[PDB]
RNA sequence: AUGAAA
RNA sequence: GGGUCGUUAGCUCAGUUGGUAGAGCAGUUGACUUUUAAUCAAUUGGUCGCAGGUUCGAAUCCUGCACGACCCACCA
RNA sequence: AGCGCCGUGACGCAGUGGAAGCGCGCAGGGCUCAUAACCCUGAUGUCCUCGGAUCGAAACCGAGCGGCGCUACCA
RNA sequence: UCGAAUUUGGGUAUAGGGGCGAAAGACUAAUCGAACCAUCUAGUAGCUGGUUCCUGCCGAAGUUUCCCUCAGGAUAGCAGAAGCUCGUAUCAGUUUUAUGAGGUAAAGCGAAUGAUUAGAGGUUCCGGGGUCGAAAUGACCUUGACCUAUUCUCAAACUUUA
RNA sequence: AACUGGCGAUGCGGGAUGAACCGAACGUAGAGUUAAGGUGCCGGAAUACACGCUCAUCAGACACCACAAAAGGUGUUAGUU
RNA sequence: GUGAUUUCUGCCCAGUGCUCUGAAUGUCAAAGUGAAGAAAUUCAACCAAGCGCGGGUAAACGGCGGGAGUAACUAUGACUC
RNA sequence: UGACAUUGUGAAGAGACAUAGAGGGCUACCUUUAUAGUUUCU
RNA sequence: GAAGACAUUGUCAGGUGGGGAGUUUGGCUGGGGCGGCACAUCUGUUAAACGAUAACGCAGAUGUCCUAAGGGGGGCUCAUGGAGAACAGAAAUCUCCAGUAGAACAAAAGGGUAAAAGCCCCCUUGAUUUUGAUUUUCAGUGUGAAUACAAACCAUGAAAGUGUGGCCUAUCGAUCCUUUAGUCCCUCGGAAUUUGAGGCUAGAGGUGCCAGAAAAGUUACCACAGGGAUAACUGGCUUGUGGCAGUCAAGCGUUCAUAGCGACAUUGCUUUUUGAUUCUUCGAUGUCGGCUCUUCCUAUCAUACCGAAGCAGAAUUCGGUAAG
């Protein structure tokens, strides 16, 4: 069985769990997107896409 | 996969029975009613001691759903379903596939 | 030093508690072996401050 | 598992306090009339170890 | 801040 | 006792997997300085532990051969 | 023996198919009598090697070369 | 070890997932990682063992598919029994005639693809160059390519043939 | 794993011996004739006939089967140029 | 929990626990409230503790790293990154 | 921990619900103010 | 005296709760566990020229992708090479010649295709409805995929024609439940209307252990039914590995391949190691070493007799009969 230690990415919070090596564990479908940046209004960041 | 917003298809509607124009829309799974017999029986079945009484499913594998449509006849308003294959990404707003383009 | 049947610390090839000894006040009768409802632990250095 | 020491000391078969060599309870005389309107004299006759 | 031997 | 790795300038280390030994330390001379030190330039050292195939042809290909550097070695 | 990871400037460590980041280190100028520090500037990465897929990879998949890790229990 | 956290009689308390434990899962009436007694109970067993007279006739399978299925079942097959409709044929683990299909053995690589050995003869607007010379698609020589025809060996996932 | 045949479920005759090989498959008997295997003695059957090879101071002896190889020998025989 | 005396108890509150805040558009049951409907009922708001957010705590459970470069022989590395 | 019941007799504040008026980035708020009833914390 | 409509107590609802209870903790497998998926499938080969055919056999692949990358029609021919054309070179764009496919067709691989199935262009949604028949896997059951027609309505094309998804081989899912579309049809059983619920036909939400349970560990304190179907001792077949002996001779040995050694190569032997297999044994063959004590083999360390030497003597090496 596997002990896992992983960092919450949108929060910064450690998460340790453990479960057998052959049992199924869920994964999301993470994506990076590389957005360009324009003039920042109130606290909301301001990113555009190519199209 | 991508689909347009309107489609010419058969309407078994008792006056068309031929190819008419059909507004397409997706199929949304629909809010669940209470007082359907399964929910009534299930609330009775869970009423009291015994713990969980019906199975509950976790050994999950499918990372995709079948996409399903509703076809509204322009003349009769006769809805109709037809199903498509499995797709991760789906879209109705169609920016067309231009072949002659760059990266 | 007891067996795991006899206490909530017992057992193991090494004499070790294993699960932390600071016990909730809203625990039950059978779990309240150890340091119960504690606010701080360890050596106090300074004053009782009262 | 099994019942444990405090969880049996509550029931108290062999953990009841010993009483053979005690002089009874130690108490203040009853608040009858004198201790709430005046006073009363008493004599310390003896002093004794309580076990 | 430091500044080779006679 | 085997399986692997390597023994290159006085010292140390790349080497090139086949045709040429290169870098640093060291030493010698020169420049520098009042002379030295350091610093700069130039040369010195190299069959690279003994025989095979031999790329036309071999240090490095690998075959054995003396030095070293690791890994294994009843059993219930 | 079996399985897994990793190889990015001189050094350490990031790097996401449209194309290399930071710190240290290095060089040049200026202050200083000189070096250090300081202020103004610039550069250096076959992304271990070969092949493949891809319009094109350092990344993606095989080969090799190297440095590690994990298994090694019941007798 | 021996004046004590000592040794002991009698009474007395604590009762089974409970007691008691200076703690070994030890003790709890020769029983303790849950006492003993009775019932539910003839508990359940895909597992082991056994399964009672004679003779005659026929006579197997360990294979298909599905099962938290692999020591077991269901199904199909193999085999018995009951027969039923007709009476020499609407058959055959066979041969012959005629017609099809295969791409394995074998064979081939001066035939495609992939791998491979060695020469010669050329083309140098032609890779590296060594020379004649200022150089010149000028000239010569050597050495890796490419071209020509040749040679030697191969292929379960190559092939004309077969 | 493929095809076929056997053993399991199968006795008899042979292979000394043996589940499978060889021969042949079985009612109870009698008479003959054979199979595979054998005919010195054990052992029923010729110490038969015929042509040659071999002497071995660890011979060789009959399928499956119970092993034996590379390399050699002026031993001996028959051959080739 | 630790186990006479002597000496000494270092650094880590990120995780799991324990505990103390509430200043909060988070989550938030039943009962209760409002709206729709003819009613069953539906929808919305509010919202206790708890959970989430944030402090404290290691004589609480427990944890306490690698890689490079450099010294006037070489090696080593006080030093630096 | 919350609701109802047990469970009666009293008040003093405060918050919100609908109407109207001012301060704000055709106009949505937020800051406030004055009302007749309605709930809820102290 | 205290305290007071709070506490308490009763009933519901939310939390906490291995303190306590119940239960589970896949299968295949050269023993099991770790590992892996050979568990649902696809290509080529093994596979022995019909079909079928195994192993934890080999090299791979799938849980996706496309309103076009589907359907039709029309016009062109690709990869690559040669010869040229400023910048422009090996590689930018253009033209000519050859070009049976050496390209491209969503991907793995294999087939297939040259006025096309490829590339471009034009128009479309036959990726539509009703349901039956058939092939493959096969029990001739289902799922999935595909084939050929019928009745309709269409697309495309001048037209024959072609078209029920992708050029073919893979790309996916039962019951119960929930939900949606159709008929606006049936019922709610004393008679009606309207909500609501239950029905019929057709799809989705998902079971990847893929003919489909809802599921973590440990036991050296262990228990039971069994198993030599299955491991760890010994034995048996095998001898990689361990060990021993031969064939040949490049070389070493002052000169010389063999006195003694003998690389590169190769044929054997033994079961004294250590593996591999699972035939016997799990209703038990007492399991390492030492002590004691016997016996056997020889591949002889010494001793007896000999042979050879780079053996003058001594000492030593090689070798024969030899296990007394």
């Amino acid at each position: 069985k596997v002990h896992l230690v992983a960092i919450d990415i949108f929060t910064g919070k450690k998460l340790e769990d453990l479960s057998p090596s052959t049992h199924n564990m869920e994964v999301p479908v993470v994506k990076r997107n590389e957005y360009q940046l324009l003039d920042i209004d109130d606290g909301f960041l301001s990113l555009m896409n190519m199209d | 996969v991508n689909v347009p917003k309107t489609r010419k298809t058969y309407c078994k509607g008792k006056t068309c029975r031929k190819h008419t124009q059909h507004k397409v829309t997706q199929y949304k799974a629909g809010k669940a009613s209470l007082f359907a017999q399964g929910k009534r029986r299930y609330d009775r079945k869970q009423s009291g001691f015994g713990g969980q009484t019906k199975p509950v499913f976790h050994k999950k594998a499918k990372t995709t759903k079948k996409v399903v449509l509703r076809l509204e006849c322009v003349k009769c308003k006769t809805r109709a379903q037809l199903t498509l294959k499995r797709c991760k990404h789906f879209e109705l707003g169609g920016e067309k596939k231009q072949k002659g383009q760059a990266l | 030093a007891m067996n795991p049947v006899d206490h909530p610390h017992g057992g193991g090839n090494h004499q070790h508690i294993g699960k932390a000894s600071t016990i909730s006040r809203g625990a039950v009768s059978g779990q309240k072996a150890g340091l119960i409802a504690a606010r701080r632990t360890g050596l106090l250095r300074g004053s009782q401050k009262t | 598992g099994r019942v444990i020491r405090n969880q049996r000391k509550g029931a108290g078969s062999i953990f009841t306090s010993h009483t053979r060599l005690r002089q009874g309870a130690a108490k203040l005389r009853t608040l009858d009339y004198a201790e709430r309107h005046g006073y009363i004299r008493g004599i310390v006759k003896q002093i004794v170890h309580d076990s």
